[PDB]
DNA sequence: CCTGGAGAATCCCGGTGCCGAGGCCGCTCAATTGGTCGTAGACAGCTCTAGCACCGCTTAAACGCACGTACGCGCTGTCCCCCGCGTTTTAACCGCCAAGGGGATTACTCCCTAGTCTCCAGGCACGTGTCAGATATATACATCCTGTGCA
DNA sequence: ACAGGATGTATATATCTGACACGTGCCTGGAGACTAGGGAGTAATCCCCTTGGCGGTTAAAACGCGGGGGACAGCGCGTACGTGCGTTTAAGCGGTGCTAGAGCTGTCTACGACCAATTGAGCGGCCTCGGCACCGGGATTCTCCAGGG
């Protein structure tokens, strides 16, 4: 007899897949050996910071009046907060635009 | 049937209709998620195998994770994701 | 007749294209050039439609980021219309 | 086997009996080939045994060469004196000042070498290395052994390179803190016999192999002059301000990584410290004193002695609070004298000597265990204050011993203030069984 | 075939300075914008070309686009 | 009584100093509130590079930061340091 | 009457010694109290290799160094001589800090 | 019996270890398994790309009129060179300064 | 006795000395260049070791260390270190 | 030189099609449970190396101050270059069709690499001595800057 | 516009020193020989997706033109920095003393790799409908003359 089948991520508790990032670390050559916690910790933050992204584009698509969050909800979102700003400052996204500013200057005196 | 592909859509779903019940997300945006959930999943991990071989060991561990955040993460990110990464790796250990 | 002061019609375009969030070059014309600087390192060259999309999309980032720069400069020099002094300024301190 | 009286050469000579038999035996060492360690402990002169050998390998066989003599930088002036109103008759020389002067110096003096003898200092020593090393040296007079006490120092690596005919060392306390400090001097002395690192093992060895290149006798056996000092310890106890202080800073921003060094001066005074330091100064009024139960206890002790002597002279340990007790005197109501390392070298020697006078009524002087050299002898001093002990027993004991010179005829008191159950005790501890080895290895 | 520089336009690089913020554009400025994007261009394209010659393809891939371009410290969020 | 504090550490970057390394960079006249400027950068420099060489630390369950800590810290910044390991 | 150089000449003088020699410019031990007092906010109880703090030293200088060459360019585009907080902040935005 | 020992650097005729740069091959987590012939290409171009430094620093050295390089031989050499300056465009070579230039504008006249 | 530390030195030495027989080198000059070697081996390595996870393969071999080569070397360089690298695979099959 | 209208451009409200998002199904492959075993690292123990708190002496470097001169900065005139608008031409864009190349999948075989055992020489640590370089010192050259005539 | 004077610098020479190159001993990691196994090469097949073309349309680019504002050169000024000179200070080097803490050794366990069997989680394939794009019309707002303020 076995018991039912539960899952890692259910014993943590998360969203994230704990045996997919687990397959992921142990195929790709980054140390001989991966312990049991470290997963777990991974797939948390991985969560975390989807959570930090997909709330600041839900607001930003809610200032916008729709309900689709689409590359340019995710660009505003992600270039008006400093600490995401300074996380993805390397990266393009794709559809996504610039921040709307014009120097001070260049306004009609 | 072409061969399978994996991707972080359904959990990315599940995140989002966890934090906004009424919101929904396209295609697009979609790829975008899960091209940075594999970018940063990247840094993480090329960090940690760094540290491992920098202190002369064979293990990735929680410890490891941990440090990698620090130094990847600005901040208020940092503690945050550590504070979560600490009750997770905490509850998996109590319960398991 | 009505004509606007010089200078009021770019600030609307301003406005207008940093609302907008599609491609400004025409993709045959890129798609062109995408082949003719292919042709050098090799012969009888093929593509996929999101390889080029993908090129084009880089491309219009850089340079708007690389405009950004130029109008930074120019402010500085005290101007309004920016130089080909300005752009070899910002492409020298970006490292190029 | 030579003469037991003053030779007809010496000027205003008065060397006694012990001098003029430590003469005929460094003559004979020179005779033999044989070099050594004048252990002259205390009173009975170092100074004078130098210059007359010196005086006496001139005035004898003509041996004319390059000699040089090592001294402090604050004791190039009275050994110049010394020379000059004892023997003067020989010629001595002085390498000081700045680049240019010294270079003026060895330009106009050295190289056209009409010397006999140059007195330098460590430093400049130092500094001309090439320039002394042009010489064919013979004598080489370093005083104060325990400079060079240990290998791996840049001075003693650099007078070895010097080549010498004749070696002959100078010291208080041959043994400081172990035997490889001595095993360290005596390579210096004759680096071909004791090669080697190595109740039976020690104390007869020693004397044995000590005998032929040293000589050790005590003034108290030899002069049976000058009273000797009697050493009072007082026990106090640290207020609770002070306790309190101690105990959360070895449980525990400030920093701290020297946790004995923290834990230290902690029983002398607490505002010695930072962070909480006296603030904002008001005024210089009765706030230091009643902080500590030492400073409670000298408070007491100086009406007893003003009542009497008053001219103490005290003693402690940390430079700040030497010059914090030092501005404080004059403050009181009473007047001090100065003596530490940020008077400049010079000005010290005729200050402190002319400041020696018949009668101040000052009623203060203060000197630690690091702020004066080895000569101004205190006769008119009669207690001996140490608020905290060094470390080494053999520092305190120079200390102690600089106002026991001859002119001190009277008997003198001194007295060690200590606190319970702090590291004080354990610098106790060690200073006691420091001077238990060096008794047991030289008296004995 | 030749001269397709020629088809980024002087009304395009307008465009693209009225997107990055810019008021006055000077006459010259399009031979230089030009001739960086060229540069630009012959860069990400020969790592590319690189990338697919390596797996022995003659199809230039998204993929390979994304990689030359994460080579070159300027990744792309959207393809892949 | 004497009791007081000197100076901070910042000011121990030194005008004269700053001018000699203004002179190596190439600059002929220097503004006078370019000290203060350059002090305040310095100082973000150095914050991140010591939290980074910290962290290292930390991670080794040591507490003498070492050389090869500082350059871990610096090849994570892309300040690749040759000649420390 | 006594001999005096017109301004621009002794700073060019110094110019050439400097970007000649090799040897750091900021004093050892002021530069070692700010690493520690910098390094004292983040974990107290620290030591420190002296290797280390020569590393600082090094990557400080050659920062700054960089930074000023930047900052000339820029004093140099506004048809000037001398540099200005304004200079520093635009070369530091253009660099991306 | 056997035959006598050969190294491998020795049978290329390269004159750096092939065996260590196998085994860093192997031990840095690059990948399960290595070709033979890898280890051996490693080792040819590490040993092209330090002639060549060594060849530029040491003409340098020599129009310093010195026998010895230093860290400013070796800067000065990979600057005034354009690949290698690419190579090691973000790069600090310590006690090496700064290549020696004023702008024309500064130079009196 | 210390722990043994491996380096580069002897190979450099021998380098220099078929490069510039009557020359030396200086020891912060072999710390230099001994940083140099690592940092270049460790590059070339890292590509060559996400070129093989691209492909979804699992040996590095003489195409993967051309092919990073070819990337991270501008130009000339690469030319001739791919020369340097064919010829000394050619000689290591050829009688080995 | 504060107001008041034209007149373009923009935002807001409502109706229509449509296409991609989201829900739903089967299926297969990857995650879970269970058990076994070897090794990596945790833990304790000792050594000795190196770091921290502190003093004396030298002396370079920093600090402070006075004088003057380039230099940054504000203001003005000129003119020329770029912008706003209208018109004509060009080609991108879009929809659809046709064809072949080539990317992706499957099976089969075999050669290359992992793992082992042994042995031995290449690379490392340690001493040691000698020369390349830094140092100082006195020439000769180059550079700047002022001052007296007449350009 | 040069002559000359004072300043700085490049150059030749002699000494002395510490760091580098060479040798010696020794040991640990690489080379030789072998055996198994599975990853990659090779062939063959299929289908999708890239390219090539063709026509109709309309948005976009190219060209011209007038005129206003911004760039650029010039000039003046009054002030902030460079240059030189005296005085103080703190860095640098050297010793002192101490103890922590980094580094190597040995033992032992508990933790992760490996394997086998089961099954449910996720993925490709479908379909329907509501959110979004487009289109149109009215209300609103900003800009630019022109005048009377
Ligand atoms: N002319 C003298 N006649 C007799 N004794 C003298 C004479 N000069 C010096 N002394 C002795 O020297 C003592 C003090 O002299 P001084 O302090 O100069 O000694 P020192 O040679 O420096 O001794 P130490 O060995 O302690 O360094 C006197 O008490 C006395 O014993």
């Amino acid at each position: 007899t076995r018991a039912k089948a539960k899952t890692r991520s259910s014993r943590a508790g998360l969203q994230f897949p704990v045996g997919r990032v687990h397959r992921l670390l142990r195929k790709g050559n980054y140390a001989e050996r991966v312990g049991a916690g470290a997963p777990v910790y991974l797939a948390a933050v991985l969560e975390y910071l989807t959570a930090e992204i997909l709330e600041l584009a839900g607001n930003a698509a809610r200032d916008n009046k729709k309900t689709r969050i689409i590359p340019r909800h995710l660009q505003l979102a992600v270039r008006n907060d400093e600490e995401l700003n300074k996380l993805l400052g390397r990266v393009t996204i794709a559809q996504g635009g610039v921040l709307p500013n014009i120097q001070s200057v260049l306004l009609p005196k | 049937r072409k061969t399978r592909k994996e991707s972080y859509a359904i959990y990315v779903y599940k995140v989002l209709k966890q934090v906004h019940p009424d919101t929904g997300i396209s295609s697009k945006a979609m790829s975008i998620m899960n091209s940075f959930v594999n970018d940063v999943f990247e840094r993480i991990a090329g960090e940690a195998s760094r540290l491992a071989h920098y202190n002369k060991r064979s293990t990735i561990t929680s410890r490891e994770i941990q440090t990698a955040v620090r130094l990847l993460l600005p901040g208020e990110l940092a503690k945050h994701a550590v504070s979560e990464g600490t009750k997770a790796v905490t509850k998996y250990t109590s319960a398991k | 007749p009505h004509r606007y002061r010089p200078g009021t019609v770019a600030l609307r375009e301003i406005r207008r294209y940093q609302k907008s969030t599609e491609l400004l070059i025409r993709k045959l014309p890129f798609q062109r050039l995408v082949r003719e600087i292919a042709q050098d390192f090799k012969t009888d060259l093929r593509f996929q439609s999101s390889a080029v999309m993908a090129l084009q999309e880089a491309s219009e980032a850089y340079l708007v980021g690389l405009f950004e720069d130029t109008n930074l400069c120019a402010i500085h020099a005290k101007r309004v219309t920016i130089m080909p002094k300005d752009i070899q300024l910002a492409r020298r301190i970006r490292g190029e | 086997t030579r003469f037991e009286d003053s030779p007809s050469y010496v000027k205003w000579g008065k060397l006694r009996d012990y001098q003029v038999r430590g003469l005929n035996w460094l003559i004979s060492l020179y005779e033999n080939g044989i070099n050594g360690i004048l252990a002259d402990e205390m009173g009975l002169g170092k100074t004078l045994q130098t210059i007359s050998l010196l005086g006496y390998m001139k005035h004898y066989r003509n041996i004319p060469g390059p000699h040089m003599v090592l001294v402090p930088k604050s004791t190039l002036h009275n050994w110049m004196s010394e020379f000059k109103r004892w023997v003067p008759t020989l010629r001595s020389v002085c390498l000081i000042g700045d680049k240019e002067q010294r270079a003026a110096f060895v330009r106009d003096v050295l190289l056209p070498g009409e010397w006999d003898v140059c007195v330098t200092s460590y430093e400049m020593l130092i500094k001309e290395k090439s320039v002394f090393k042009k010489f064919n040296w013979r004598y080489l007079v370093i005083d104060e052994a325990h400079r060079i006490k240990n290998e791996k120092s840049k001075l003693s690596e650099i007078v070895r390179e010097f080549k010498t005919t004749n070696r002959l060392l100078l010291t208080g306390t041959p043994l400081q803190n172990n035997l490889h400090e001595l095993w360290s001097l005596l390579n210096f002395l004759l680096p071909d016999v004791f090669n080697s690192a190595d109740d039976q093992k020690l104390v007869e060895r020693l004397h044995m192999v000590l005998r032929p290149f040293l000589l050790r006798r005590i003034k108290a056996d030899v002069e049976k002059s000058l009273p000797p000092k009697k050493e009072v310890k007082i026990y106090v106890g640290l207020s609770k301000m002070q306790r309190e202080w101690y105990t959360r800073i070895l449980m525990k921003k400030m920093r701290l990584l020297n946790i004995l060094m923290q834990l230290r001066k902690c029983c002398n005074h607490p505002y010695l410290f930072d962070g909480a330091e006296p603030g904002p100064p008001y005024t210089t009024d009765m706030h230091l004193v009643t902080n500590s139960g030492k400073m409670v206890v000298l408070d007491k002790l100086l009406p007893k002695l003003k009542e009497q002597g008053s001219r103490v002279l005290i003693f402690s340990q940390m430079t700040r609070v030497l010059d914090i007790l030092e501005d404080y005197c004059m403050w009181r109501n009473y007047e001090y004298c100065r003596l530490d390392g940020q008077t400049p070298h010079d000005e010290r020697q005729d200050s402190i000597n002319a400041y020696n006078e018949p009668n101040s009524t000052k009623f203060v002087f203060m000197l630690s265990t690091r702020a004066g050299g080895l000569g101004i002898n205190l006769a008119t001093a009669d207690v001996v204050i140490l608020y905290d002990s060094d470390w080494n027993p053999q520092v305190d004991l120079q200390a102690m011993d600089r106002a026991h010179r001859i002119g001190q005829t009277k008997t003198v008191r001194v007295f060690r203030f200590i606190t319970d159950n702090t590291v004080e005790e354990r610098i106790v501890e060690r200073a006691e069984m420091k001077l238990r080895l060096d008794s047991i290895v030289i008296q004995q | 075939l030749r001269d397709n520089i020629q088809g980024i336009t002087k009304p395009a690089i307008r465009r693209l300075a009225r997107r990055g913020g810019v008021k006055r554009i000077s006459g010259l400025i399009y031979e230089e914008t030009r001739g960086v994007l060229k540069v630009f261009l012959e860069n990400v394209i020969r790592d590319a070309v690189t990338y697919t010659e390596h797996a022995k393809r003659k199809t230039v891939t998204a993929m390979d686009v994304v990689y030359a371009l994460k080579r070159q410290g300027r990744t792309l969020y959207g393809f892949g």
